RNA sequence: GUCUACGGCCAUACCACCCUGAACGCGCCCGAUCUCGUCUGAUCUCGGAAGCUAAGCAGGGUCGGGCCUGGUUAGUACUUGGAUGGGAGACCGCCUGGGAAUACCGGGUGCUGUAGGCU
RNA sequence: GCGGACUUAGCUCAGUUGGGAGAGCGCCAGACUGAAGAUCUGGAGGUCCUGUGUUCGAUCCACAGAGUUCGCACCA
RNA sequence: UUCGUUAAAGA
RNA sequence: GUUUCCGUAGUGUAGUGGUUAUCACGUUCGCCUAACACGCGAAAGGUCCCCGGUUCGAAACCGGGCGGAAACACCA
RNA sequence: GGGGAGUUUGACUGGGGCGGUACACCUGUCAAACGGUAACGCAGGUGUCCUAAGGCGAGCUCAGGGAGGACAGAAACCUCCCGUGGAGCAGAAGGGCAAAAGCUCGCUUGAUCUUGAUUUUCAGUACGAAUACAGACCGUGAAAGCGGGGCCUCACGAUCCUUCUGACCUUUUGGGUUUUAAGCAGGAGGUGUCAGAAAAGUUACCACAGGGAUAACUGGCUUGUGGCGGCCAAGCGUUCAUAGCGACGUCGCUUUUUGAUCCUUCGAUGUCGGCUCUUCCUAUCAUUGUGAAGCAGAAUUCGCCAAGCGUUGGAUUGUUC
RNA sequence: CUGUUUAAUUAAAACAAAGCAUCGCGAAGGCCCGCGGCGGGUGUUGACGCGAUGUGAUUUCUGCCCAGUGCUCUGAAUGUCAAAGUGAAGAAAUUCAAUGAAGCGCGGGUAAACGGCGGGAGUAACUAUGACUCUCUUAAGGUAGCCAAAUGCCUCGUCAU
RNA sequence: AAAUGGAUGGCGCUGGAGCGUCGGGCCCAUACCCGGCCGUCGCCGGCCUACGCCGCGACGAGUAGGAGGGCCGCUGCGGU
RNA sequence: UAUAGGGGCGAAAGACUAAUCGAACCAUCUAGUAGCUGGUUCCCUCCGAAGUUUCCCUCAGGAUAGCUGGCGCUCUCGCCCACGCAGUUUUAUCCGGUAAAGCGAAUGAUUAGAGGUCUUGGGGCCGAAACGAUCUCAACCUAUUCUCAAACUUUAAAUGGGUAAGAAGCCCGGCUCGCUGGCGUGGAGCCGGGGUGGAAUGCGAGUGCCUAGUGGGCCACUUUUGGUAAGCAGAACUGGC
C-alpha cells in the first residue's frame, strides 16, 4: 500500500480492467448505495451533492472510508431508512507499481520498466459529482455536515451544493410538484419515467 | 553506452533550406508506361500519318485558305 | 521498429463508413476516365485487388493510362527529400472525380461569354475574380423599436 | 502436401498444354572433374588445411520441393522443373480425401 | 392517376399492425407427355387459364419504432497563435480566430431515366 | 549423404534353399494338498511396423518409407 | 518345497 | 526477483499422440480360521488446484491468480 | 595426436554478465483526424498449412432463439417462424464479405511459359511481397467475364561452387568426328546475427590503447522505501472521542538507511571499522524555567522557551549494527 | 618429525620426505632427446633395476558401484573402413563391382583410474521419536568413522562449562 | 525541524524602498533613424596602370569546413 | 666444468636464468598496425553546417542520402501589357476519425430501484398427493437509471494534407490508325485557323559538375510514453544553445 501522494493528478491514458489488463485485483468498494435503497421518489424531497474542483484521481479506498464516515454520521443523526446516499463515482483507472528490493542494487535496474497493476482509482473531472444524498426537508443541515465530514477525507479542495433538482432525477423541484400530478412524470421505483407525446395512443389510453 | 535512437527534429528546416521542389516542367509528358495495345495503335497511326497525309491535308489547307 | 508493412495504420481509413456496406454501386464504375482527368483517390474495403497504398488516400492526381478495369494516375507524393511524381495503377472502385477543375471550366465559360458580350456591346466587364471586398458605407434601420439593452447574467451553479 | 501423378501444363517444346508425369527431384550425385571441384581439390592439396569455408549454423528445417515434369507424349520428352513453397511433410501422388468421412478416433 | 421490364440515388423509400385496388399488367392457381432436376412437380423447367384479389404487390393510415432534415443543447465542451497573467501545484482566467455532439422539441417519409400498356 | 543392423501375444524370444505362426513368463477355470508353491489338464490373447510389386499364395523375396542404433565423408 | 501368533490364570 | 517443472479418490502415481476416471497402499462388508495376521471377492471414495477463453466436445490447448519443487543472484 | 602451432569467443543492453530478442517479418495502440514518428513500451503472433482451403459455374444460407414432434432427457433427428452478420472465411488481430469472399455439388489445374512497367521498404538500390498490362497455350460458364495461387495485410535469401532442365545453341585454342569440360537462360541446394565470417572457455600471474560515451565512494535531482510530524474522528480509555491513544482515509518534512539516474571524476579525489580531536543541528535523555494529566505525596507520561553544559566503564564480534 | 621455498610484501596448514600402493619393460625393450644416422640419456644398467604416478611417520581400516569418460585383453566368426592391387563395360580418360590392414563398434576386465553414493508416506497402552512396512527409483543409493570443524546459508543452531 | 556564519544581491525598508490596480516623466544595448569612414555584393559610366579611374544602392556576427586577395614573411634560381 | 630461450634448471613459489622471467638480452623485419589519446605553424575578406534516413560482427567507425562551399552555363527586367516561383492567404474541391461527446446506440465493463410473468431450484402455508390453487426468494424479459473505455463507437471539431485558379488553355475544320467496333461508333495521334486584360501579396529564375565537415547532442512553450518523481529515459511541431 503506497501513499496517495504518489498517485494523484492524471498523467496517463485511462487503463481499465479489460481484455488487455487481466491482472488488477478487486477494488475496495463493492457496493454503492447505503441508505433506503427502495425509497420512492415522493418520500425524500431534497438532495445535497458534492462537487469536485480539481482534476484529480480519487482512490477506491478513499471512497470506501468516505462512504463509511458518511453512513455512520447518517445513522447517528437520522437513523436507518431516513436517507439515501449514492456514490456517483465509479473507479475504473488501474494504477501501476514498479516495485523493487525483491537493500541491494543487484536485482533489477530500469530493465523491465512497465509495471504491474496495484489498485483502482477514479479520474474525476472538474464539476463531476462525487456523492449525492437525498433526504427530507428537515434534514438539510445533516447532509451538509455529512458531506463536510467527507470533505476532510477526500484529497484536494471540493465544494458542496444543495441541488435545485428533485432528488436524483434531472427535473426541477419547483416543477416536480406541479408537473407529476397533471400530465407527464410517472414514478417508477426510485427513478422517474418521463413520457413524451410521441407515443402510440395505447399508452395514453392506459393512462387516465 | 546508450545513445539517442531516432528523431525527426531539425529535419523540416533542412528541407526548407533549399526550397522543396515540384518537378514543375513536363511539357509533352513521357510516353513509357502506357498499354502496349494502345502503343500498337498510336505508333502505326503515326507512321501512316508520315506516309499518307500529304495531298488531302494540302488541298484542305488550300480550300480553307481560299474560303477564309 | 514499427514493422513498416503494407497497411499498418488502416483500421479506420479503408473501411466503409456506416450503413454503406454490401455490394458496390455501379455508378462508381459507369464513369468517363479519359486522359488528363484530375481525379481523387479514396480507398475501398470491399475490393482488395486495387488498393493504392495507405499513403495515397485522399490525394489528387492526373490520369495518364487507362486499361480494361483499372486506371493509371500520376500523384505528387512528398518524401524526405522532395515531392515526386509517381505512376500508380489503381482500380476504378477507388477513384472519383474532382469538381474544382469543373468549377474552373464553368468560370472559363462564363468569362468567354462575358468577353463575347464585351466585344459585342463595348462594355467593360471586370472579369478578374476580386476577393471579398470591404463593406461599403451602408445605412442601417432602427425604426419601430428601441435597441434592446443586453446585460451579463449573474453566476449560478 | 499432396500433388497428383499427372498434370496438364505448358511445355516449351511443342507449345501446347500436354499431360506431364510429375516426379520428385533428387538432388543428384555431385560429379568429379567439374570446374569448382577440380579447383577445390587443387586448393586443398597441400599444407593449408580447410581453405574454403564450411557451413555450420543451419537454421532452416524445410526444403522447397521441386517437381520434375515430363511430357507424356512420345518423341517430345520435355522435362522441366516447378517449385512449390516450403512444406514439412510431402505426399507424393496418392490418398485424396473426402468430406463425408467419419472421424473414428 | 398508374403498372410492367431494365435501372440510378440506397431506408425521406426498412419493420410491426389495419383498411382500399375499377381496367391492362404482376401474381396465387390448374397438371407432368416431352426439356428438366429433386425423398417430395415443395424449388427449378414444359403447354395451359377454371377461379381469386385471401397473399405478394401498389396506395393510404398508426399522437407507431427506426431514417433524413431543422431548432435546443451552445457560442458550451474543445481548439491555432500570445503574454514577465493568476495559482505551490492541480489547473483556471484574458486577447485574436475556428467551432462539435447526446438528451429535449418540431417537420417529412420517396425522387427519377429508358422501353411498353391500361382509365 | 554412403554402407549395414533391429521392429512379432501384455513381456522376452524362435521361425525361409517361402504352403505360414510356437516356447517360457503373464491371465482365467478346474484337479491334487489340512492349506500355499511346484505340478497336471483346458481355455483366451499377435495389428508378424506401413504401402506397392513377382508368385496361385510373401513374417520369411524385392523396392520405397517410418522409429532405434553403428561406423564413415563433409567447398556455398 | 513352505506354512506366523495366541497373555494372566485357572485342578 | 528471474528461468524451467508440478498440482488427479485419505496417500504416491499412470494417463492426451483433445472426446477415460487407471494402478498400488488404506477404509467397509463377507469368506477361509477356534480366533487373529496373511490371503480372496466386491463396494464406496475425484472440484484431475481455483476462475475464464478455443471447439461438437477440455483437466488435457491457452491465459490470470493460488500453493509448491529445482537452478542463478558474480566483479567492484 | 592440446605434446606442439595458428586463430575465434557475435550485437543490443538505463554499466557488464545472467535473463530476454525489442537482430528478419506481421496485427492494434502509443501516434497529437495526410503520411512518417522512439524506448528491453503495451496486447498478441510467424519460419507453417492447403490437389484443395487454387480457378470457374450452379444451388443454398449461418451463429443463436421461440414453438411442436415415439422412446428423447440440457445437448441424438425432422418441421415451421424470427434471425444485418451477433457464425464461418487454416492459423494472432484489423479490415471486408449474405441469391457473398460463407456451406454443398460438378469440371479443372492459370499454383503454366515469356518480355517490360509500377507500388511497397527505400538511398527512390536490392531481396521478398503486390498491382495493372501485353504476347502464347488453357480451365470454367450458356455467354458476360473471371483465373497467371490462397479475400487483403507477413509467412522468407546475395556473390562463388554444386545439381537439374533447354536449344537438333557457342567455345573446347593448327583442322575434323566423338566422350568430357566451359558458357548462356531459370529452378533448387543457404547464409534465422535473416543485405549473408567458417569459431569454446579461463586469467586473483595478466598486458596495451582508451572511456567518467561506462559501473563500484562521496557530492547533485527525486523520496518509491526508511525515519519524523499534521489533518477528520469509528473506536480504546469502568463513564466519557481528543489526560494519553487513535483505525479506515489523507497532507507534508528530512536525507541519519536503502533505492532510481549518470551530471563531474579512469594521464587515479587512497575504498570499511576503531583510536585521538574540533565544531555544528534539534526531531530534548538529564539539568534551568513552565503548561496538562486518569497530577493526593512519591514515581511517571504529554507539550513550550531551550543545544549553555553533560550524555560512562566493560565481556562478545574486524565490525556499522 | 629434522629439511626446503615465493632473492626485493608471505617461511606456512605450502613443497619434499621415509612408509604404503599402482602401472610399463626380459634389451630387435619400457620412459625420453635429436633436423639427421640403428645417433644418444637411463646404461660401467638387468625386475631387491629403471621409468611414471596417487597418498604421506606409527596404530586401526581401506565400505558399495565398470551406468559414463579413460586404459587394457581378445577373436578376418563379424558391420564400417584409405591408398595400392583385382575383375567387367568403353576407342580411352572414366565409371561400376568384389575382397578389405589399423581404428570405432560388438564381448570381457579394471575404481590405492578420473569419478559417483536419494527423495516420499503410514506405523509401539500421554505425546513425540519412530526398530517395521509399502510405493516410484539408480550402476550403486554414504558403510565404518567424524562434525556446526580450516568444511553449516538459516546460525550469534540447542544444552553444559 | 538540520547540521561552518549568510543571504529579496547586500544595506535597510512600515504616511512604504511590501502587496494589487494604474497615470505622467526619467535611464540605456552592438536594437531602430540620420550622418562620417572601411569592406563585400549588385547595377552602371568613360577610348583613363583598362588588372586603373569614378557613380548609385543594399548589407557586413559566426566553430567544423570551403573559396578569394595579400605591395605579409623565410630560403634559394633565372631575368632585372 | 655441464645444462642457453618456448629452451635450461627447479624439495614446485610459474620461483631463478647478470637489478628484466606467466617466456632473458642485442640487432634486423620496423618508421610493424591501430576504428584509439595528444598535437598540427601568417593576416584579412566572403559564404557557412550536422549530430538525421538506409546498410554493414554495425553501436568510439565507415558507406549512402541530407545540410555546405567552390566553379560556371542557359535565360529575363532594364522604353494596355512577359514567363515562372512561394515554409503565405482567399475561392472552390476532396481526405482523415484526434480533442470532444455518447453508450435509454453496436462491442466491452458496471450501479440501483420498479413492472411483468413461461421456467426450474430453496421455504413454510390450503391438504391423503395433484402445472387444483396461494405468498416470497431464484433467474429471465421490458422501460428506466449510475459510471467509464489507448487497443469501443453512431456523430465529430480546431489544426492540417492533396488538387485547380489559363495562351502548355478554349473553340472550329480536316487526315491516320493494324486499338476498339451496328454506325465517319468511340478513343489517341497529326495538320491548319481564331481570339492572352483571366485571385491577393512578395520575389529575377532554371540547370550542370567537384567536394570538405557531419554521422556522441542538449534545452524551452505546447502535445505525449515508462516511472512515485528526477537537472531520469524515450517521441512530435517550432525556436534557441
Ligand atoms: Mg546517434
Ligand atoms: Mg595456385
Ligand atoms: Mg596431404
Ligand atoms: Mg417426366
Ligand atoms: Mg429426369
Ligand atoms: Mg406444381
Ligand atoms: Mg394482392
Ligand atoms: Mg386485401
Ligand atoms: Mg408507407
Ligand atoms: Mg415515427
Ligand atoms: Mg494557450
Ligand atoms: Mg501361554
Ligand atoms: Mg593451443
Ligand atoms: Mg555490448
Ligand atoms: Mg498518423
Ligand atoms: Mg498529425
Ligand atoms: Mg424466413
Ligand atoms: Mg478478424
Ligand atoms: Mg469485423
Ligand atoms: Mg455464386
Ligand atoms: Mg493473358
Ligand atoms: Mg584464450
Ligand atoms: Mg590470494
Ligand atoms: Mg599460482
Ligand atoms: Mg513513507
Ligand atoms: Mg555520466
Ligand atoms: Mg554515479
Ligand atoms: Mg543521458
Ligand atoms: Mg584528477
Ligand atoms: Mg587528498
Ligand atoms: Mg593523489
Ligand atoms: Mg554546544
Ligand atoms: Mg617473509
Ligand atoms: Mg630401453
Ligand atoms: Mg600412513
Ligand atoms: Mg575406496
Ligand atoms: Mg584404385
Ligand atoms: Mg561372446
Ligand atoms: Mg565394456
Ligand atoms: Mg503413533
Ligand atoms: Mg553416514
Ligand atoms: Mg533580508
Ligand atoms: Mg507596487
Ligand atoms: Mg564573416
Ligand atoms: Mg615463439
Ligand atoms: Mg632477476
Ligand atoms: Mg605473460
Ligand atoms: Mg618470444
Ligand atoms: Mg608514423
Ligand atoms: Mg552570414
Ligand atoms: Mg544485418
Ligand atoms: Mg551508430
Ligand atoms: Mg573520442
Ligand atoms: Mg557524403
Ligand atoms: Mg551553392
Ligand atoms: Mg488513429
Ligand atoms: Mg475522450
Ligand atoms: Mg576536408
Ligand atoms: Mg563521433
Ligand atoms: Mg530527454
Ligand atoms: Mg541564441
Ligand atoms: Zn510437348
Amino acid at each position: 500500500r503506497r501513499p496517495a501522494r504518489c498517485y494523484r493528478y492524471c498523467k496517463n491514458k485511462p487503463y481499465p480492467k479489460s481484455r488487455f489488463c487481466r491482472g488488477v485485483p478487486d477494488a475496495k468498494i463493492r457496493i454503492f448505495d447505503l441508505g433506503r435503497k427502495k425509497a420512492k421518489v415522493d418520500e425524500f424531497p431534497l438532495c445535497g451533492h458534492m462537487v469536485s474542483d480539481e482534476y484529480e484521481q480519487l482512490s477506491s479506498e478513499a471512497l470506501e472510508a468516505a462512504r463509511i464516515c458518511a453512513n455512520k454520521y447518517m445513522v447517528k443523526s437520522c437513523g436507518k431508512d431516513g436517507f439515501h446516499i449514492r456514490v456517483r463515482l465509479h473507479p475504473f483507472h488501474v494504477i501501476r507499481i514498479n516495485k523493487m528490493l525483491s537493500a541491494d542494487r543487484l536485482q533489477t535496474g530500469m530493465r523491465g520498466a512497465f509495471g504491474k497493476p496495484q489498485g483502482t482509482v477514479a479520474r474525476v473531472h472538474i464539476g463531476q459529482v462525487i456523492m449525492s444524498i437525498r433526504t427530507k426537508l428537515q434534514n438539510k443541515e445533516h447532509v451538509i455536515e455529512a458531506l463536510r465530514r467527507a470533505k476532510f477525507k477526500f484529497p484536494g479542495r471540493q465544494k458542496i451544493h444543495i441541488s435545485k433538482k428533485w432528488g436524483f432525477t434531472k427535473f426541477n423541484a419547483d416543477e416536480f410538484e406541479d408537473m407529476v400530478a397533471e400530465k407527464r412524470l410517472i414514478p417508477d421505483g426510485c427513478g422517474v419515467k418521463y413520457i413524451p407525446n410521441r407515443g402510440p395512443l395505447d399508452k395514453w389510453r392506459a393512462l387516465h | 553506452a546508450k545513445s539517442k535512437n531516432h528523431t525527426t527534429h531539425n529535419q523540416s528546416r533542412k528541407w526548407h533550406r533549399n526550397g522543396i521542389k515540384k518537378p514543375r516542367s513536363q511539357r509533352y509528358e513521357s510516353l513509357k508506361g502506357v498499354d502496349p495495345k494502345f502503343l500498337r495503335n498510336m505508333r502505326f497511326a503515326k507512321k501512316h500519318n508520315k506516309k499518307g497525309l500529304k495531298k488531302m491535308q494540302a488541298n484542305n489547307a488550300k480550300a480553307m485558305s481560299a474560303r477564309a | 521498429t514499427n514493422t513498416k508493412g503494407k497497411r499498418r495504420g488502416t483500421r479506420y481509413m479503408f473501411s466503409r463508413p456506416f450503413r454503406k456496406h454490401g455490394v458496390v454501386p455501379l455508378a462508381t464504375y459507369m464513369r468517363i476516365y479519359k486522359k488528363g482527368d484530375i481525379v481523387d483517390i479514396k480507398g475501398m474495403g470491399t475490393v482488395q485487388k486495387g488498393m493504392p497504398h495507405k499513403c495515397y488516400h485522399g490525394k489528387t492526381g492526373r490520369v495518364y493510362n487507362v486499361t480494361q478495369h483499372a486506371v493509371g494516375i500520376v500523384v505528387n507524393k512528398q518524401v524526405k527529400g522532395k515531392i515526386l511524381a509517381k505512376r500508380i495503377n489503381v482500380r476504378i472502385e477507388h477513384i472519383k472525380h474532382s469538381k474544382s477543375r469543373d468549377s474552373f471550366l464553368k468560370r472559363v465559360k462564363e468569362n468567354d461569354q462575358k468577353k463575347k458580350e464585351a466585344k459585342e456591346k463595348g462594355t467593360w466587364v471586370q472579369l478578374k475574380r476580386q476577393p471579398a471586398p470591404p463593406r461599403e458605407a451602408h445605412f442601417v434601420r432602427t425604426n419601430g423599436k428601441e435597441p434592446e439593452l443586453l446585460e451579463p447574467i449573474p453566476y449560478e451553479f | 502436401v499432396n500433388v497428383p501423378k499427372t498434370r496438364r501444363t505448358f511445355c516449351k517444346k511443342c507449345g501446347k498444354h500436354q499431360p506431364h508425369k510429375v516426379t520428385q527431384y533428387k538432388k543428384g550425385k555431385d560429379s568429379l572433374y567439374a570446374q569448382g571441384k577440380r579447383r577445390y581439390d587443387r586448393k586443398q592439396s597441400g599444407y593449408g588445411g580447410q581453405t574454403k569455408p564450411i557451413f555450420r549454423k543451419k537454421a532452416k528445417t524445410t526444403k522447397k520441393i521441386v517437381l520434375r515434369l515430363e511430357c507424356v507424349e512420345p518423341n517430345c520428352r520435355s522435362k522441366r522443373m516447378l517449385a512449390i513453397k516450403r512444406c514439412k511433410h510431402f505426399e507424393l501422388g496418392g490418398d485424396k480425401k473426402r468430406k463425408g468421412q467419419v472421424i473414428q478416433f
